[PDB]
RNA sequence: GCUAGUUGGUGGGGUAAUGGCCCACCAAGGCGACGACGGGUAGCCGGUCUGAGAGGAUGGCCGGCCACAGGGGCACUGAG
RNA sequence: GAGGAAGAAGCCCUUCGGGGUGUAAACUCCUGAACCCGGGACGAAACCCCCGACGAGGGGACUGACGGUACCGGGGUAAUAGCGCCGGCCAACUCCGUGCCAGCAGCCGCGGUAAUACGGAGGGCGCGAGCGUUACCCGGAUUCACUGGGCGUAAAGGGCGUGUAGGCGGCCUGGGGCGUCCCAUGUGAAAGACCACGGCUCAACCGUGGGGGAGCGUGGGAUACGCUCAGGCUAGACGG
RNA sequence: CCGAGGGUAGGGCCCGUGACUGGGGCGGUCGUAACAAGGUAGCUGUACCGGAAGGUGCGGCUGGA
């Protein structure tokens, strides 16, 4: 399904922290800061030039791996927007910003893309009102999402929030806290993200 | 080709040939062993390669390759072919698919055990 | 002061009695990703000689390429002898559609999308020489209509 | 001729019953299209030949019947 | 004879039929003569039901002979209603 | 002479790439109307008619481009490319929603339409189509 | 409409009857170019009036005979022989095309 | 290179109805390198797969038409 | 799922210093697929019955295979991972075994005692209830080239004329309007494709709407080019 | 009368096969024709001859001085 497995060996190969679990990632023990070479044996061994497609991998893989989506699904939302109007390394980025186990992310709710799918999927989040538990789910614009019942009174959504109270979420948003409801406003700008990520060449690596 | 040369004269179409006709045309065949040698390759490969003639349910009588080390086919052994040709042997142009019918898998491999046949480890 | 990215390097072969001899080929693609390449290729003894060789002859030798938002502005097919470069504007989503070579220059030159197919013969040096000379020829709406 | 094509299928009856049919295909100057069987005792082959021969009026002659050995040759 | 009658459409457990006009001897999934409106049984949208009523009406009109669902159905949008 | 007319669009080409002021061309009333266009959208200076040995012709004035700088001087043609599309050999009539944008807008298309001569843009504009003649740029 | 065509009488030497031949003319599907084309039909006259030579209208018509199926509609020229000629010889070639 | 119901005529037979659809007489015609005749293969489309596009390849599910009901032939009932 | 060492054991490598698997595990916490428990559908409202007329209109009643299912509410256990690859193309490298053997292979080609190419292990890349293989189609193949190829020497100019069909055809004016272009109109079924929206928690699926187009019938208009007929010309051709 | 079809006879095309017999492709014997003027410049249509490449005549070509 997901991935599972060891996500720091990860942030070494694509060589920068993709923030993928939660806390410890501001760390002064977190993975990179200790140690940024790629995983295994020859993780210290001098670098061979990168091949051009090696460089698109790389960049389609670092991506993906942020939002921790299956390759399957990634496509398919990357052909989406080809066939959509618009600029395609963006649309890309946002059709791909738009997922529900993203946007609670995003609201922090959950500390993390991974622990947000979990929330997502035992039905702790929910879309004007009515429960959803894809962590697929296209969020449109003007979507009230919050916490509902029987979990608002929760030790972990409260902490997350509590933890909330002074940052600001980000500009294409909102956020009633400790209320624990945002609201999509509209769908980013390729700018308003600042990941560190290249859209285009993964435009470029679909198309060898 | 002027104009009136191609109204005229029409561009021939390809045409592609078989490169394993014995299948006719099947994804895989079925067939009962009636030889079952080595064989040395051509040059500059040397070595002592295990082939089988076959008599396939297709009505051809064929000759396929036992890839692995090592294996459990003789004469009247029925094992199914899998279209594949050997660039070394010439005139072998399929390959005995391991672990199907009277070919077992090889024994006690480790690795691309899906190719080769081989069950999966305790 | 600009980026560079070898395409090509290669050895080659002469002959004395008594034994072939070595020598090197490098051709690399400069530019500033602006909109200024320039492409030079350098031979020597020894691989890094001709890789620094190909340098310096490669900025003496840049190009001018209009950049109409990044894709360039009209399609232009040239074709330094047997091989074919075949440019072609295109909308932003696109990115550079393009051999591994005609690429490197593009890339370079600051184009961020366009397509291009490679026809005829598609040895690097001559593909990437037609493709510098297949540039070279690009012009605007206004460097055209000066012209009449 | 006599039937390779005939007696083969009956192998293959016989031997879909049994071991001792038992084939590898051969062939000598004595005879076109022979084949070597082995039977676990002497009776079985002449039960599995008698059989044939009055059955199927395939009326033969089996040269036979063959020990097997532990030659181990000076070179 | 000719008639008007729900012809099946939508997907399993999900019905959309598409009342329609059509010979009797065509099976009902079959190139109809006409389409004159829609009934979804379910009701999962505002509109569920929707009789091109003046079609209906000639239909009707030169001896097309409806179901009795489908008669049941052109009530509802006033076929009859004088 | 089976193609007088590009015949015409031959002899330009040629004459041009060598740099002539000029060219004759034996004259009838159609290729008046390329001339037109050509000069019209700035590929020529223009013409006029004329008369070699008897028999009427067509001179044709000839743009070019500024002196270059370097080895191999010779300046830029304002002709560059130019080439028939509807030989004798095989007509070519393109309708109103087919008729080809060239080269991006930095070049034109003429085309006998029923409604004249025209370009691409005119013939766009009028809302027609018909033979395609030629392309330049 | 029914349907018209226009074309030489190629022949009588029937009753009532005058092979009609037909040109069509339309683009290569792929190719462009023009090309013609050619059929003739068997068209009906009753009173054995149209002659040879003659360039005629005819018209979609019920079955008459087996093969034809078109009456003449009007004459609109004569003495085409010219493509009757045409016609003959493309006809008449034809023995130097065997083995 | 093919054709004697073969191509047209007339008058009958037949059908819901045109027609060599079938029958008698009459004329010598009809078709073909724009590929007749023979041979091979195939159910045909809406569609589908690929492809920048032209194109190529394909016709399973579904919808339309066709054809067959062990291999052949025949008619009966009937609006069919 | 969040935390969790300058980092356990094991196994792999090592220049015997150390590196690696690895936040991985252990482990602390909370969430709770599965299961148990409870309630439980839409799809079904007509024919029928009543008022009124056996009409419109209004009212009332019968009927569920799927299914005690979906779904809802409560309770609630940390709970399957596999497969392909790791010389080059092509993302991913070390040791050991084997010694032109065994074997690998799509193609280059590997293997004849230090093999990143065989077999295993560590490590790594890919994809994941899948991952590979065979078969076949299009693709890459502008490698049948209409778009979009060629023939001095690479495959390719007929040994040479003559000429039948057919292809193609100069300058000017006029009539026709066949081609060609334009407009209206009929047709181009539904399903599919495409755009938008809506319905099943999303999607797949489905519903509704929208635009498509070639084509082909009919009517109306255009006249440059191609055709056809008519007149005229001398730059092509023929003749004195 | 026609008629499924069965039977008689004579043809035509295809496939399988056959003592033997050509050549063709892939893995020691005789020479040494070609590739350097290749030790007789080569090639070539043709004819005749020869174990074998090949030689020779006639004419041609330069892709030979
Ligand atoms: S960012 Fe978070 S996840 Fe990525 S390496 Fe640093 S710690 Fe591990
Ligand atoms: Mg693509
Ligand atoms: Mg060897
Ligand atoms: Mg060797
Ligand atoms: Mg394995
Ligand atoms: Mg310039
Ligand atoms: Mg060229
Ligand atoms: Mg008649
Ligand atoms: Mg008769
Ligand atoms: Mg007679
Ligand atoms: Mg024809
Ligand atoms: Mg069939
Ligand atoms: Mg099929
Ligand atoms: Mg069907
Ligand atoms: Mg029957
Ligand atoms: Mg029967
Ligand atoms: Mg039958
Ligand atoms: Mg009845
Ligand atoms: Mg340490
Ligand atoms: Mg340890
Ligand atoms: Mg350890
Ligand atoms: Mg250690
Ligand atoms: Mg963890
Ligand atoms: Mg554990
Ligand atoms: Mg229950
Ligand atoms: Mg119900
Ligand atoms: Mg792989
Ligand atoms: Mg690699
Ligand atoms: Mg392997
Ligand atoms: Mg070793
Ligand atoms: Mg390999
Ligand atoms: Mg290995
Ligand atoms: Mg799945
Ligand atoms: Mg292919
Ligand atoms: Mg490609
Ligand atoms: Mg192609
Ligand atoms: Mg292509
Ligand atoms: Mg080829
Ligand atoms: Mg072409
Ligand atoms: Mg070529
Ligand atoms: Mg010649
Ligand atoms: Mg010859
Ligand atoms: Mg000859
Ligand atoms: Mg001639
Ligand atoms: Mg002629
Ligand atoms: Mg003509
Ligand atoms: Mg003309
Ligand atoms: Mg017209
Ligand atoms: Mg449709
Ligand atoms: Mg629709
Ligand atoms: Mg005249
Ligand atoms: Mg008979
Ligand atoms: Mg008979
Ligand atoms: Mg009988
Ligand atoms: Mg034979
Ligand atoms: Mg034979
Ligand atoms: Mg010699
Ligand atoms: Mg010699
Ligand atoms: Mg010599
Ligand atoms: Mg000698
Ligand atoms: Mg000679
Ligand atoms: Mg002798
Ligand atoms: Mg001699
Ligand atoms: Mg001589």
């Amino acid at each position: 399904g997901r991935y599972i497995g060891p996500v720091c060996r990860l942030c070494r190969r694509e060589g920068v922290k993709l923030y993928l679990k939660g806390e410890r990632c501001y760390s002064p023990k977190c993975a990179m800061e200790r140690r940024p070479y790629p995983p295994g044996q020859h993780g210290q061994k001098r670098a061979r030039r990168p091949s051009d497609y090696a460089v698109r991998l790389r960049e389609k893989q670092k991506l993906r791996r942020i939002y921790g989506i299956s390759e399957r699904q990634f496509r398919n939302l990357f052909e989406e927007a080809s066939k959509k109007k618009g600029v395609t390394g963006s649309v890309f980025l946002g059709l791909l910003e738009s997922r529900l186990d993203n946007v609670v992310y995003r609201l922090g709710f959950a500390v993390s893309r991974r622990q947000a799918r979990q929330l997502v999927r035992h039905g702790h989040i929910t879309v004007n009102g009515r429960r959803v538990d894809l962590p697929s789910y296209r969020v449109r614009p003007g979507d009230e999402i919050a916490v509902a019942e029987k979990s608002r009174n929760l030790e972990l959504i409260r902490q997350n929030l509590e933890a909330m109270k002074g940052r600001k979420v980000g500009p294409w948003l909102s956020l009633d806290v400790e209320g624990m409801k945002g609201k999509f406003l509209r769908l980013p700008d390729r700018e308003d993200l600042a990941l560190p990520v290249n859209e285009q060449l993964v435009i470029e690596f679909y198309s060898r | 080709p002027t104009i009136n040369q191609l109204v005229r004269k029409g561009r021939e179409k390809v045409r592609k040939k078989s490169k394993v006709p014995a299948l006719k045309g099947a994804p895989f065949r079925r067939g009962v062993c009636t030889v079952v040698r080595t064989v040395t390759p051509k040059k500059p490969n040397s070595a002592l390669r295990k082939v089988a003639k076959v008599r396939l349910t297709s009505g051809y009588e064929v000759t396929a390759y036992i890839p692995g080390e090592g294996h459990n086919l003789q004469e009247h052994s029925v094992v199914l072919i899998r279209g594949g040709r050997v660039k070394d042997l010439p005139g072998v142009r399929y390959h005995i698919v391991r672990g199907v019918y009277d070919a077992a898998g090889v024994k006690d491999r480790k690795k691309s055990r899906s190719k080769y046949g081989t069950k999966k480890p305790k | 002061d600009f980026e560079e990215k070898m395409i090509l390097i290669r050895r080659t072969a002469r002959m004395q009695a008594g034994g072939r001899r070595f020598r090197f080929g490098a051709l690399v693609v400069v530019g500033d990703r602006q909109g200024r390449v320039g492409l030079g290729f350098g031979k020597a003894p020894e691989v890094p000689l001709a890789v620094q060789k190909a340098g310096y002859y490669a900025r003496r030798n840049m190009v001018e390429v209009p950049l109409q938002n990044g894709t360039i502005p009209h399609e232009i097919e040239v074709e330094f002898g047997a091989s074919k470069i075949v440019l072609k504007p295109a909308a932003p989503g696109t990115g550079v559609i393009a051999g591994a070579v005609p690429r490197a220059i593009l890339e370079l030159a600051g184009v961020t999308d366009i397509l291009t197919k490679e026809l005829g013969s598609r040895n690097p040096i001559n593909i990437a020489y037609a493709t510098m000379e297949a540039l070279r020829q690009l012009r605007t709406k206004a460097d055209v209509e000066r012209l009449r | 001729s006599g039937d390779y094509g005939k007696l083969r299928d009956a192998l293959e009856k016989l031997k879909l019953n049994d071991a001792a049919l038992t084939f590898e295909p051969e062939s000598s100057t004595a005879l076109g299209f022979g084949f070597r069987c082995g039977f676990l005792g002497l009776l079985h082959a002449e039960i599995v030949q008698e059989r044939l021969e009055r059955e199927f009026g395939l009326s033969l002659i089996a040269t036979a019947p063959s020990v097997v050995y532990k030659v181990r040759l000076k070179s | 004879m000719v008639k008007i009658r729900l012809a099946r459409f939508g997907s399993k457990h999900n019905p959309h039929y598409r009342i329609v006009v059509t010979d009797a001897r065509r099976k009902r999934d079959g190139k109809y003569i006409e389409k004159i409106g829609y009934y979804d049984p379910r009701k999962t949208t505002p509109d569920w039901l929707k009789v091109d009523v003046e079609r209906a009406r000639y239909w009707l009109s030169v001896g097309a002979q409806p179901t009795d669902t489908a008669r049941r159905l052109l009530r509802q949008a006033g076929v009859f209603r004088q | 002479l089976t193609d007088p007319i590009a015949d015409m669009l031959t002899r330009i080409r040629n004459a041009t790439r060598v740099y002539k002021e000029s060219t004759d061309v034996p004259a009838s009333r159609f290729k008046e109307e390329i001339l037109r266009i050509l000069a019209r959208e700035g590929f020529i200076k223009g013409y006029e008619r004329v008369d070699v040995d008897g028999k009427p012709y067509l001179r044709v004035y000839l743009k070019y481009g500024p002196r270059r700088q370097g080895p191999d001087p010779r300046p830029e043609q304002v002709i560059h490319h130019i080439r028939r599309i509807s030989k004798p050999g095989r007509r070519v009539y393109v309708g109103v929603k087919e008729i080809p944008r060239v080269r991006r807008g930095l070049g034109i298309a003429i085309l006998s339409t029923s409604k004249g001569v025209l370009t691409d843009r005119e013939a766009r504009k009028l809302g027609v189509g018909g033979e395609l003649i030629c392309e330049v740029w | 409409p029914k349907k018209v065509l226009t074309g030489v009488v190629v022949s009588d030497k029937m009753q009532k009857t005058v092979t009609v031949l037909v040109e069509r003319q339309f683009p290569h599907p792929l190719y462009g170019k023009v090309i013609k084309r050619s059929k003739k039909y068997l068209a009906h006259d009753p009173e054995e009036k149209y002659k040879l030579g003659d360039v005629v209208e005819i018209i979609e018509s019920r079955p008459i005979s087996k093969r034809k199926r078109f009456r003449v509609l009007r004459l609109v020229e004569s003495g085409r022989m010219d493509l009757v000629e045409k016609y003959l010889i493309r006809r008449q070639n034809y023995e130097s095309l065997s083995k």
